[PDB]
């Protein structure tokens, strides 16, 4: 949550509110990003890999976390499809389905990333899937900081 | 330059972390300036004053009521089976 | 006039009357367990009188689909009263214990306010 | 001058995303052998 | 290297997909980490390392957190440099106030100018969204930098026109600096 | 030569997928043979399951069958054939080939609905 | 206390017999000392030569929308946005 | 080109047109009208009595494997003879598409529950029971899910007011949270935002 | 309305002191009861224990005073799960019709002394859901409120402003001197 408070500081920098931004609107965005947000977001994305490495060194390898997560809450894939599951609870049960890749929207098809798929369907596979979505979100953040064009911020 | 512990405690922390340590805390040298020069937002594709008319740019009027497909086939008509889309293997 | 619709749990009026009497029997059995558990300031006889008044203000309807919708809603309140699923603030809502009564004569309504 | 908020030319260096492991010092045979040697010295 | 149970496709990553090695070296390694608490000692080592870090705490209220010139706080009514209040009673801000906090009543002033006679903001109905800041054509209503305005009483969180005018008079310098440093973004 | 896992929990691997698929396809033919010939659903299901049965009978390898069908892995093909068998059992009783059970009411599918017209 | 009987710039004051002055025995009444009328008639009118003049609030993009005022009619012409007065001799 | 105007997908239009004609050919009894709206989405307007088999067909056909039922949406149109309409949104992972199945329901007419087909509807129709008040026959558990336990009426029905009929406060002579008639401290100021000039000439026919 | 004094006037004024009841009260018993009240209010404004309640989005901000930028444990403030082991309930979020007896029961089972912080616009006056059917118009009409944190999401700076103003309210709270003058 130290890093999460850094991202709400970034939200306050771009929109003026820490949490409820009112920023993304029909027809683009309301305001252009201020100058110097690139260096701040880049420094945060450089340090966040090491922060996740420390958090995974504490949480992921531990026997108590494994005994509290693994083989617990196992959901089958046909139950996931029949009960209308979506997202990580689909992806943790082995089903290869990510809406950012199959039906792309808002320039997800010009950026490249990986879709994490679980195997067993328990809590541990979904936790590892969430950490892998975190790291692939860092990759997409890297690509979007690498390329952006100069132009308008909203439709005309 | 930056506030930290003495390098003996830094080496102790780097040994106990299992990796080389980069400072999580932000500093004034690593961030951008709070006062920036005043920017100029560039114009988009249709702020040209000569060529554009709204009738060629009106997306709200180019929509239509939904098409009755049986009626459309009846008007326009007077192998593999139809699929809703491309086959994706999620297995 | 005439209309052909799908029924709700009953074909004729006699089955709907039987379902309403089953509601009255089940609510009668559920009232002494409501009184001892919910911590409400209402005697069992006052609860049964309120149940009778709730049925009396719905005696006037004649349509079987309206009657069966009332049966379905009364069964929902019964299921929300068998399991406790509620507090004492919502059980007393039938009695309207906080609303001060308003007069019905035209002189007192003229004196008090335009409503 | 930066008239709009843009990345610098030449691009950025690569943001890390992979998990690097921490430094491991103990092999299991080394751990069992050091435990046996330390226990024998302590019993002496 | 441990083998893979299911061969991964291109562009996908499988977690918990590596088969556990049945050779003697890996079994002895995981056995030593089991009975001698290897990952527990690694987690304790990481935690003891982060004891020696510098705290991220700031000494409130002597030290206050970073902010932005676009920050949304207390509503305020600006005035012109000549001293006349900026608001011209056009009721755009109340028409766009999505929780209907603003209440505007107006009439012709004695000099003929179009002015308000009642500008109320329910601050308990506000969501601090800046739609009145964007809707205002003469830049009268703004979100001031103030957010330390917690009250002991619910009635003090219902701003009158005079309280908003006092907020515009009090917070004039920072609001002027923010609208100097922010107006070409909008 | 057998698949270690499907990469998908809840479905174990199948020992004999070919006989299960052929039995389900024969049961789909037996359920669809009671349908009237004028119904288009019978013709579409017969074309589908005849193409799938020729794909099963032509290919003896499992992954070659999965590539030749192209829908997915063979356990999901068993799941699809079981679902279509349940459908072919149900549509004999649901009777879909007849005319409309209910005609269109006046101003039922008009948008915007508030107009006088 | 004189803030209870003070009159705001909208011509509002509570009467002495009103019950609504009982809310001000524990919290003082807020009356803005800077009335806009006095500070807009303290500004002298601007003498101009042209037949029409433009007003934009004196700040550019931070003022009001730019409007054009005709000065052929004798007298003081008041901008309807900011209240600045123009005159042509 | 036209950068402001949204560019549609022609191949998705052709695939959904062929599949919509396929659905209208497969079920002549229950499917009432197949339409293809702007934005490449297929709407299959059906009879009420075909609420349960058609979705079952869309669960179980080989070219219709709509395994996910993402939500069921109810729209209250009081001007029609059958008032409510019920919209089933289904997602197909095998063919990577979506379909909408729309039916109409009166205030008293049942709907056959889709819980035998899709289990997510096990709560979703419950929401349509609570917000609108349509009875779902053969439901394993039909109760109010989102409103109060002593709540009377159905909220998202358009005959229901926005602020409700009653309010709740705390009362000390009864030591309870009590129910009172609704009085707003400030009323909801209704804004007349109706368009006096028509803008779209293609929707008056 | 008064303003903050000019630095010459501020240099003219003496120091206020910690005690809000003054230095001397011209009686030995009044001075002893005032100092006992000062010690008691120091023990009470130090480490108020808020309640794990968290109705809505404003709660996510509540963890930003848990998060190490702002650190509510520096002030003594520390969360406890049970309402019996809590001084404060931070009503923060939308209070609906189903949560009226829940909030009343959780507030009533909490022991005296009781101070309630109303964080967020929904808890203050309903907010963006004020005109709806299910939302109670603020949490004042069910339970008493001592502190009204006004932001919709408050900044955690603005939430700790409400917490510090509650600590100043407890510092001015007088019971033993009231007992002597009752
Ligand atoms: C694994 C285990 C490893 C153990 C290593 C042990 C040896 C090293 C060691 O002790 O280093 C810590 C410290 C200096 O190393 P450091 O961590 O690099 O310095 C701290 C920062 O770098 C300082 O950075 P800065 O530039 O921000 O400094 C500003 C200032 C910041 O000032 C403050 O924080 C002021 C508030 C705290 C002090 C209040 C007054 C206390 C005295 C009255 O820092 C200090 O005052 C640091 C000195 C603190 C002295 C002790 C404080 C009280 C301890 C009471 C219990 C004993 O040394 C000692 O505390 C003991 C030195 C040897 C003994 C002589 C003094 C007794
Ligand atoms: C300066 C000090 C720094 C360190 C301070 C902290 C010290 C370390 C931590 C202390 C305790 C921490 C809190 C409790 C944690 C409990 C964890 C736990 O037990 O988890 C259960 C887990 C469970 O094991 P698991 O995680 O593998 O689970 C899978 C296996 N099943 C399900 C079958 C159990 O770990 C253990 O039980 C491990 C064994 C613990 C007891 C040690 C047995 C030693 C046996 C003798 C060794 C002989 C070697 C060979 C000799 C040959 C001679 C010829
Ligand atoms: C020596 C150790 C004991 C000292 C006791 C001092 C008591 C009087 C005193 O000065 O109390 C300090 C404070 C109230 O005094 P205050 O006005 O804030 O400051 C004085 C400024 N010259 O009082 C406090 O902050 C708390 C006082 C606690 C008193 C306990 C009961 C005493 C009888
Ligand atoms: C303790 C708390 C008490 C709670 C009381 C509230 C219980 C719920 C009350 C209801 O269910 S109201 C709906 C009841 N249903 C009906 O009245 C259906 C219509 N009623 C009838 O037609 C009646 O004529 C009977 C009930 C058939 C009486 O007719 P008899 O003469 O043949
Ligand atoms: C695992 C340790 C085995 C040996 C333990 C005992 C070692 C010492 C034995 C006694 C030695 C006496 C020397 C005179
Ligand atoms: S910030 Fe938004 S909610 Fe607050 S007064 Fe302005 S328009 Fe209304
Ligand atoms: S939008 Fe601005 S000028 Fe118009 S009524 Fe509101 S505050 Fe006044
Ligand atoms: S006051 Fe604002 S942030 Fe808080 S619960 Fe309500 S909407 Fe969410
Ligand atoms: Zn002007």
């Amino acid at each position: 949550f130290e890093e999460r408070e850094k991202m709400m500081e970034f939200y306050e920098r771009v929109s003026g509110a820490r949490m409820h931004a009112a920023y993304i609107r029909p027809g683009g965005v309301s305001l252009d990003m201020p100058l110097g947000l690139m260096d701040d977001i880049y420094e945060f994305a450089s340090k966040f890999a090491e922060r996740l490495d420390e958090v995974e060194d504490v949480l992921t390898t531990n026997r108590i976390w494994v005994q509290r997560t693994e083989d617990i809450g196992i959901v089958t894939a046909e139950e996931a499809l029949n009960y209308g599951f979506s997202g990580v609870m689909l992806r943790g049960s082995g089903i290869k389905w990510d809406l950012r890749k199959q039906q792309p929207y808002d320039a997800y098809n010009l950026v490249n990333f990986d879709v994490p798929i679980g195997t067993k369907g328990d809590c541990y596979d979904r936790y590892l899937c969430r950490v892998e979505e975190m790291r692939q979100s860092l990759r997409i953040i890297d690509q979007c900081l690498n390329q952006m064009p100069a132009g308008e911020i909203k439709t005309d | 330059l930056r506030r930290d512990v003495s390098p003996l405690i830094q080496r102790i922390r780097a040994f106990l972390l299992g990796r080389e340590h980069n400072l999580a805390l932000r500093f004034e040298d690593g961030l951008a300036d709070r006062t920036q020069p005043q920017p100029e937002i560039p114009d988009g594709p249709s702020h040209l004053l000569s060529a554009n008319y709204y009738c060629q740019r009106d997306g709200r009027r180019e929509v239509l009521p939904p098409i009755d497909l049986v009626e459309q086939q009846k008007q326009l008509a007077a192998s593999k089976l139809p699929t809703p889309g491309k086959v994706y293997a999620w297995d | 006039a005439v209309q052909q619709v799908r029924p709700i749990l009953s074909v004729d009026r006699e089955e709907a009357r039987k379902r309403a009497l089953n509601l009255y029997k089940a609510w009668y059995r559920q009232i002494p367990y409501i009184v001892m558990d919910y911590d409400i300031p209402m005697t069992v006889e006052q609860c049964r009188d309120k149940l009778r008044e709730e049925f009396v203000k719905h005696r006037n309807v004649t349509d079987i689909r309206v009657i069966d919708m009332l049966v379905i809603k009364g069964q929902m309140e019964l299921k929300e009263s068998v399991e406790i699923w509620k507090q004492k603030g919502h059980i007393m809502r039938y009695w309207k214990e906080s609303q001060d009564p308003k007069p019905t004569d035209f002189l007192s309504k003229f004196i008090q306010g335009v409503n | 001058p930066p008239k709009q908020d843009l990345p610098p030319p030449g691009g950025y260096k690569k943001i890390p995303f992979a998990r690097v492991p921490p430094k491991s010092y103990f092999t299991g045979f080394t751990t069992i052998g050091t435990y046996v040697v330390v226990t024998a010295v302590g019993l002496g | 290297e441990p083998k893979d149970i299911v061969e991964v496709p291109k562009g996908y990553v499988y977690v918990n997909n590596k088969e556990l090695s049945m050779e003697f070296a890996d079994i002895t390694d995981r056995a030593a980490s089991t009975m001698f608490f290897g990952e527990l000692l690694r987690g304790f080592a990481v935690t003891l390392a982060h004891i020696f870090k510098e705290p991220a705490t700031i000494n409130y209220p002597f030290e206050k957190g970073p902010l932005s010139p676009r920050f949304r706080g207390e509503h305020a009514l600006r005035r012109y440099p000549s001293g006349e209040e900026r608001c011209i009673a056009c009721k755009l801000c109340e028409a766009i106030c999505p929780a209907q906090a603003i209440t505007i009543e107006a009439e012709e002033r004695a000099d003929g100018s179009r002015r308000t006679t009642r500008y109320d903001i329910d601050m308990t109905k506000c969501i601090y969204c800046g739609f009145c800041q964007e809707a205002c054509p003469v830049d009268a209503i703004v979100e001031g930098p103030n957010f330390e305005f917690s009250t002991e009483t619910h009635e003090e969180l219902l701003y009158n026109k005079e309280k908003l005018l006092c907020n515009g008079d009090k917070w004039e310098s920072e609001i002027a600096s923010n609208l100097q440093a922010d107006h070409l973004y909008r | 030569i057998i698949k270690a896992s499907t990469g998908l929990t809840g479905l174990a691997v199948s020992t004999n997928p070919h006989h299960t698929l052929s039995a389900l396809y024969g049961k789909i033919l037996r359920a669809v043979s009671k349908m009237p010939q004028d119904a288009s659903y019978r013709k579409y299901t017969e074309q589908l399951v005849k193409q799938r049965a020729d794909s099963v009978a032509q290919h003896k390898d499992i992954t070659a069958l999965e590539k030749a069908v192209g829908c997915g892995q063979v356990e999901e093909l068993i799941v699809q054939a079981e679902n279509e068998l349940i459908l072919a059992r149900k549509m004999l009783g649901w009777k879909p080939w007849e005319k409309l059970v209910q005609a269109a009411p006046a101003k039922q599918w008009d948008w915007p609905p508030a107009q006088i017209m | 206390r004189g803030d209870i009987e003070k009159v705001t710039h909208t011509g509002q004051v509570f009467d002495k017999e009103d019950y609504r002055n009982a809310r001000f025995v524990n919290a003082k009444r807020y009356v803005n000392e800077n009335w806009g009328i006095k500070l807009i008639e303290e500004v002298p009118p601007k003498e101009c030569t042209e037949r029409v003049v433009f007003c934009d609030g004196g700040d550019g993009p931070l003022g009001h929308p730019k409007v054009y005022i005709n000065l052929d009619k004798p007298g003081n012409h008041i901008c309807g946005y900011c209240g600045l007065r123009f005159v042509k001799k | 080109d036209k950068p402001t105007v949204r560019q549609p997908d022609a191949v998705a239009r052709s695939h959904l047109s062929d599949f919509g004609r396929y659905v209208a050919e497969c079920l002549p009894k229950y499917v009432q009208k197949v339409q293809l709206t702007a934005g490449d989405e297929l709407e299959v307007l059906i009879a009420p009595e075909g609420v349960v088999p058609v979705l079952q067909f869309l669960k179980d056909h080989h070219q219709a494997q709509f395994t996910n039922l993402v939500d069921i949406a109810g729209v209250d149109v009081p001007c029609r003879k059958n008032r409510f309409e019920v919209v089933y949104n289904l997602l197909s992972l095998r063919y990577n598409s979506r379909i909408r199945v729309k039916t109409y329901t009166d205030e008293l007419t049942p709907l056959d529950s889709a819980c035998e087909v899709h289990k997510a509807a096990n709560w979703y129709e419950r929401e349509i029971w609570d917000m609108y008040g349509v009875f779902f026959a053969n439901h394993p558990d039909l109760r109010r899910i989102l409103t109060d336990y002593g709540f009377e009426g159905h909220p998202q029905r358009r005959d229901f007011p926005l602020s409700g009929y009653v309010e709740l406060r705390y009362d000390d002579e009864k030591k309870r949270v009590v129910c009172e008639p609704l009085e707003l401290a400030q009323e909801f100021r209704k804004f007349d935002l109706s368009a006096p000039w028509e803008q779209f000439p293609n929707f008056r026919n | 309305q008064q303003t903050l004094p000019v630095a010459e006037v501020a240099q003219n004024l003496p120091k206020k002191g910690y005690s809000p009841f003054g230095t001397k009260q011209s009686s030995v018993a009044e001075w002893s009861l005032a100092r006992l009240d000062d010690l008691l209010n120091w023990g009470r404004k130090g480490s108020i224990w808020p309640l794990t309640f968290g109705l809505a989005c404003c709660a996510v901000e509540m963890m930003h005073i848990a998060a190490p930028r702002y650190d509510m444990d520096r002030y003594g403030v520390v969360f406890r799960a049970s309402p019996r082991q809590a001084d404060v309930i931070i009503v923060a979020g939308t209070l609906t019709n189903k949560m009226a007896p829940a909030l009343r029961k959780v507030y009533d089972q909490m022991p005296e002394p009781r101070w309630v912080i109303s964080m967020g616009s929904c808890a203050n006056g309903g907010g963006y859901y004020h005109y709806s059917y299910s939302v109670v118009r603020g949490c004042d009409r069910i339970i008493p409120v001592d502190i009204y944190v006004p932001g919709c999401p408050p900044t955690a700076e603005a939430l700790m402003y409400g917490v510090l103003q509650l600590q100043k309210k407890v510092k001015r709270m007088k019971t033993l001197q009231m007992w002597y003058r009752k």
